[PDB]
């Protein structure tokens, strides 16, 4: 089964650039057997390249594509707007034909710490018999964003979920949620309740914390 | 009569694909440059064709000059299994031997290997004979 | 013209079926191979099959050999996928997808009208599949109650809600500005969470109230919570 590894994984561009993405292959694929295709969030794949790159139905000369052996290229020579989104490499050499994980082509804009939040558990959750802790993280760039909770600054760990939102379609940003969800008994029996930040945009990490009941 | 005469002409597949009582039957065909096969579509008769292993058929009498010749000849009487060329040729010429017309000449447009072959089935003469096929037989009285 | 149209959704549970159809319009149906693409959450594309103009080459992923089963009937136009014995790792967005007119054979003759499956020039909208045990339940809705930046914070918590999906309006709908919704998370239960936020004046917080408003159409439910500080 070939496995297909893209590279990078995203990317931080602004609209005249030229982007160069990057395709691994496990196996030899014949440089004639491969395909690209472009996705935005909200719309069905379209189809880019084929044959290597013979331009599939509709796609500019603009894009180009090539590479050979165990590693292929895809070249756009100048963004525009309508180009940020999702591409896929894809490999027809060898059943099972296979799909890239992906990379993303985003909105660069100007560097934004997080704003940072922390939300106890509800008083009615809790009566229900449910304890859940809320950490927002507002409005931030880039992407990459380490979210850590802490009980009595003990390190938690299994029991904690995160979200990114979609970039923000106004300003280009990005908000992310990290939920922390724990059982009324052992709640009531603690006192430190903490959500750390890491983030490129801050000096130092920024921690928020509360202690339970005040 | 003395005389007769005799003329014949006949003209003479791989994968067909059989459906939907008459064969809506569709198959590639080779045109163009060597290589770019446009898949094309006919009809046929389940006489016409021949099984073999899905549902995938192809072609079933097999060589041509004795297809025309053997009209020529049989056109000469005036008289009009499959697997065997050889044997309805012994069959046409039995149908003139028992009418009492001697063949006369017959022309052909390996060669000594096929005309041996007809001289078998007719049991004429090797100085009397010599894709598409037009052929003729002439006949004599004996 | 070229257009696609899916057909088939909906849940199901652990070892069930379903059988998905795709129909193809505005060009010879009969000549092209067609394959399927699923998105599980969170994951790209994945190859899931693939087959022929007359379906008699048929071939799948590894990952689904087996319990996969395409079929196509060109007499009346219609592609079909049989999935049995379907998984909670199915779950998935599934695309219809137009293959090619041609194939090439180990000689390098090149056929065209004979079509198949090698990269995809059309993809359908998508039809939802969601394949977990979890039975149909409305949201319990809990306050997220309240500073950074000289301005508070609010939001309502969704949580437990199965399956996907909800939406959020608030004031009905007229609120639109600073609001972010985020992706709905799978809790260890199998059950759905997620958190609506909504940047406001710290100073109006006491004037005005705020209300958020959750539907959940699988259950056909909609429910509202006041958030009081
Ligand atoms: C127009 O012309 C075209 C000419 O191509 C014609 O279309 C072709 O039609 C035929 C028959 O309908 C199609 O042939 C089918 O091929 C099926 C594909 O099977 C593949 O997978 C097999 C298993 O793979 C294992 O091994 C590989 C080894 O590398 C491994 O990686 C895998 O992981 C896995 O372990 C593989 O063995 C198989 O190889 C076959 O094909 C090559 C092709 O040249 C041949 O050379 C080999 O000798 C070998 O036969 C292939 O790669 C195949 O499954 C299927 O075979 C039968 O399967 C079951 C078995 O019981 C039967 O019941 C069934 O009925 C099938 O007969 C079948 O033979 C062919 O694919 C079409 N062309 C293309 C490009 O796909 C059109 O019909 C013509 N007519 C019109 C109107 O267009
Ligand atoms: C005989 O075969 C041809 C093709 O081999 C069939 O033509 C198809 O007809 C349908 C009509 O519903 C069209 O949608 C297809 O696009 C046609 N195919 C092609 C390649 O043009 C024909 O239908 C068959 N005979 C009958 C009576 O239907």
């Amino acid at each position: 089964e070939i496995v297909l590894t893209q590279s990078p994984d995203t990317l931080s561009l602004s609209p005249g650039e030229r982007a160069t993405l990057s395709c691994r292959a496990s196996q030899s694929v014949h440089s004639r057997y491969f395909a690209w295709y472009q996705h935005k969030p909200g719309q069905p794949p379209r189809l880019l390249i084929y044959g290597g790159s013979t331009r599939a139905t509709g796609i500019p000369n603009r894009f180009s594509a090539g590479g050979s052996g165990t590693q292929f290229t895809l070249t756009v020579n100048r963004l525009e707007a309508e180009d940020f989104a999702v591409y896929y490499c894809q490999q027809y050499g060898r059943s099972p034909y296979t799909f890239g994980q992906g990379t993303k082509v985003e909105i660069r804009r100007t560097v934004a710490a997080p704003s940072v939040f922390i939300f106890p558990p509800s008083d009615e959750q809790l009566k229900s018999g449910t304890a859940s802790v809320v950490c927002l993280l507002n409005n931030f760039y880039p992407r990459e964003a380490k979210v850590q909770w802490k009980v009595d600054n003990a390190l938690q760990s299994g029991n904690s979920q995160e979200s990114v939102t979609e970039q923000d379609s106004k300003d280009s940003t990005y908000s992310l949620s990290s939920t922390l969800t724990l059982s009324k008994a052992d709640y009531e029996k603690h006192k430190v309740y903490a959500c750390e930040v890491t983030h490129q945009g801050l000096s130092s990490p920024v921690t928020k914390s509360f202690n339970r009941g005040e | 009569s003395l005389i007769r005469i005799g003329h014949g002409f006949d003209v003479h597949c791989v994968t067909l694909h059989c459906t939907n009582e008459v064969r809506n039957c569709s198959f590639n065909m080779t045109t163009e440059l060597r290589d770019k096969k446009q898949k094309v579509h006919a009809l046929f008769y389940k006489l016409d064709i021949v099984p073999i292993e899905n549902s995938k058929y192809r072609l079933i009498g097999g060589d041509v000059a004795l297809h025309a010749l053997t009209d020529a000849i049989l056109g000469a009487a005036a008289l009009g299994k499959n697997a065997d060329s050889r044997g309805l040729l012994r069959e046409a010429f039995r149908q003139v031997q028992e009418k009492g017309y001697k063949i006369g000449n017959v022309d052909i447009t390996h060669i000594d290997a096929m005309r041996a072959k007809i001289a078998e089935d007719l049991q004429c003469d090797i100085e009397q004979v010599n894709i598409a096929c037009e052929a003729v037989a002439l006949l004599i009285r004996q | 013209e070229v257009q696609l149209v899916e057909s088939g959704g909906g849940l199901i549970r652990p070892g069930g079926s379903l059988r998905l159809s795709c129909k193809g319009s505005g060009f010879i149906f009969e000549n092209f191979g067609f394959g399927w693409v699923r998105q599980g959450p969170g994951k790209g594309l994945e190859w899931v099959s693939g087959t022929n103009w007359n379906g008699g080459d048929s071939r799948y992923g590894d990952s689904v050999k087996g319990r996969f089963t395409i079929s196509r009937d060109n007499s009346n136009n219609f592609v079909y996928l049989q999935m049995n014995s379907l998984r909670p790792e199915d779950t998935a967005i599934y695309y219809c997808a137009r293959g090619t007119d041609y194939t090439i054979d180990d000689q390098g003759i090149r056929y065209q009208g004979s079509g198949t499956f090698w990269y995809f020039d059309v993809w359908g909208r998508g039809t939802l599949v969601t394949v977990s045990s979890a039975s149909t339940k409305g949201p319990s809705v809990f306050p997220l109650a309240p500073t950074s930046g000289g301005t508070a914070a609010l939001g309502c918590l969704v949580k437990d809600y199965f399956p996907e999906p909800v939406t959020v309006s608030w004031n009905s709908g007229a609120l639109t500005s600073g609001v972010h919704t985020f992706p709905a998370v799978l809790q260890s239960s199998g059950l759905y969470s997620l958190s609506s936020v909504v940047t406001v004046p710290s100073s109006s917080l006491g004037t005005q109230t705020y209300i958020c408003n959750v539907n959940h159409k699988p259950s056909n439910t909609k429910v509202d919570k006041k958030v009081e500080p």
